[PDB]
């Protein structure tokens, strides 16, 4: 998960 | 003088992205849509890396950086796909990826035929309007800053300033070989109309993918992690009227 993460 | 802004846009433009589709198998709704979803997930990775390298993007609040990407990805990807279709196959087909090209038969099989025809019309416009590679690059960047929440962004001020700067760069590119105010004005009208046209198309696709996710288990269509999250959390905000595009013209 962790949203898009690589933002 | 050195065109610093344009030098940067050309330098960061993403390379080729493949969908991983098996073109040896007969076409089916499930396989075609699952591949489009995977291409979306793969393109999302390149869009994030691209956006983070845009002039001034870091001026935005961290939460807004994520938000603008989550709201405008559909329009950004559709615009780029239309350009690829024009440059690679003269709009004869929809060039989603080297390994995922849609002819009319596939448009029909995908169950989103009407939307596909509208995207082909967009592709044709790149040729009819003689859009230059440089205009394409500036317009695509502007699309990242064309959809916002009615409730406002964390730092709406920084966003408004950045958007204004990209509009100014578009004015500059238009004035390059044009030494007449009327000629520049006419071109700005044409380009803003083209940009507005992307929004209604993106809205139809937003509705289509939303409905598909809700019934995905019934039609055997797979949605990757990021796509499923964005379509169930962010997309409904646009469909319910909480997030809306910024139109240049009224319509
Ligand atoms: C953005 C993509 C994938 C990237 C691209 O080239 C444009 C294209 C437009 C249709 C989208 C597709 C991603 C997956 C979606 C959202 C499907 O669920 C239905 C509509 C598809």
């Amino acid at each position: 998960h962790k949203i898009l993460h690589r933002l | 003088c050195q065109p610093i802004f344009l030098n940067v846009l050309e330098a960061i433009e993403p390379g080729v992205v493949c969908a991983g589709h098996d073109n040896n198998q007969p076409d089916s709704f499930a396989a075609l849509l699952s591949s489009l979803n995977e291409l979306g997930e793969r393109q999302l990775v390149h869009v994030v890396k691209w956006a983070k390298a845009l002039p001034g993007f870091r001026n935005l609040h961290v939460d807004d950086q994520m938000a603008v990407i989550q709201y405008s990805w559909m329009g950004l990807m559709v615009f780029a796909m239309g350009w690829r279709s024009f440059t690679n196959v003269n709009s004869r087909m929809l060039y989603f990826a080297p390994d995922l090209v849609f002819n009319e038969y596939r448009m029909h099989k995908s169950r989103m035929y009407s939307q596909c025809v509208r995207m082909r019309h967009l592709s044709q416009e790149f040729g009819w309007l003689q859009i230059t590679p440089q205009e394409f690059l500036c317009m695509k960047a502007l699309l990242l800053f064309s959809i916002i929440p009615v409730d406002g962004l964390k730092n709406q001020k920084f966003f408004d300033e950045l958007r204004m700067n990209y509009i100014k760069e578009l004015d500059r590119i238009i004035a390059c070989k044009r030494k007449n105010p009327t000629s520049c004005s006419r071109r700005f009208y044409q380009l803003t109309k083209l940009l507005d046209s992307v929004q209604p198309i993106a809205r139809e696709l937003h509705q289509f993918t939303f409905d598909l996710l809700i019934k995905s288990h019934m039609v055997s269509v797979d949605f990757p992690e990021m796509m499923a999250e964005i379509i169930s959390v962010q997309v409904p905000k646009i469909l319910s009227g909480k997030v809306k595009p910024i139109y240049f013209h009224t319509q």
